[PDB]
């Protein structure tokens, strides 16, 4: 889902995948509904789209 | 009406540990954050850290990472700060602030705990 | 880390005039800045949030505008009972930085 219909990294990707798992900042008690994603999409996304 | 009462003017030794109060009323206490700022009389406001209102984790600012401890007591809407091992340079007031996780503006209303140390 | 400055430091004003105070940021805070007012011996209160919009429940003698690194508000009708130290507050990057202050004084 995250690869095909959200944001694709290329097959010959040269770069670092720097990411931290934060629970203090981006979590609201009741739900941060601002952050959003897609489940259904009729096209597999090419990289950097 | 939303207002945040505070404790009286503390006056203790350089080396004791006291606990100021910030009691909340009127709004949803579990919605927003509970930031704290301090103000020296020869200086201005400095952001010093916030706490989440359901877990109570005390994340601090990058400058004062040490002796300061926030303690949350839920379902009473009290937001106590616990300063420990006071020094001679800590003769500053401490203001209470409601600053949420999404909007992050302070709006400091707080009467001012006159922490005089000698 | 934002060196947040404001000019002029101490300016005077009279009754019912149109004053303009500006406040400048080193880095881009493009649409997130808040304006505060602080009387001596009194806790502050929000005036203008996000540099354009205003809170309900404030006297609307003033309005705010600005983007980029240049931010201001214009008090279109000043009254002598203000005499207060005005503060800016951005909302873009940690740590959160205030301004030094523009204290208004009567002649
Ligand atoms: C729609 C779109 O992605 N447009 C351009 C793309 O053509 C270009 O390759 C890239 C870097 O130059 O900048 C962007």
């Amino acid at each position: 889902n995250i690869a095909d219909y959200n944001y694709k990294l290329p097959d010959d990707f040269t770069g670092c995948v720097i990411a931290w798992n934060s629970n203090n900042l981006d979590s609201k008690v009741g739900g941060n509904y601002n952050y959003l994603y897609r489940l259904f999409r009729k096209s597999n996304l090419k990289p950097f789209e | 009406q939303v207002q945040l009462v505070q404790s009286g003017s503390e006056l203790k030794k350089p080396g004791a540990s006291v606990k100021v109060s910030c009691k909340a009323s009127g709004y949803t206490f579990t919605d927003y954050g509970m930031n704290w700022v301090r103000q020296a009389p020869g200086q201005g406001l400095e952001w010093m850290g916030w706490i989440n209102t359901y877990s109570g984790e005390p994340t601090y600012a990058d400058d004062f990472r040490g002796r300061f401890v926030f303690s949350l007591d839920t379902s009473v809407s009290t937001a106590y700060l616990q300063i420990c091992s006071l020094k001679a340079e800590d003769t500053a007031v401490y203001y209470c602030a409601r600053g949420g996780n999404w909007d992050w503006y302070f709006d400091v209303w707080g009467q001012g705990t006159l922490v005089t140390v000698s | 880390d934002i060196q947040m400055t404001q000019s002029p430091s101490s300016l005077s004003a009279s009754v019912g005039d149109r004053v303009t105070i500006t406040c400048r940021a080193s880095q881009s805070v493009s649409n997130f800045l808040h304006w505060y007012q602080q009387k001596p011996g009194k806790a502050p209160k929000l005036l203008i949030y996000y540099a354009s919009q205003s809170i309900s429940g404030v006297p609307s003698r003033f309005s705010g505008s600005g983007s980029g690194t240049d931010f201001t508000l214009t008090i279109s009708s000043l009254q002598p009972e203000d005499f207060a130290t005005y503060y800016c507050q951005q909302s873009n990057t940690w740590p959160l930085t205030f301004g030094q202050g523009t204290k208004l004084e009567i002649k």
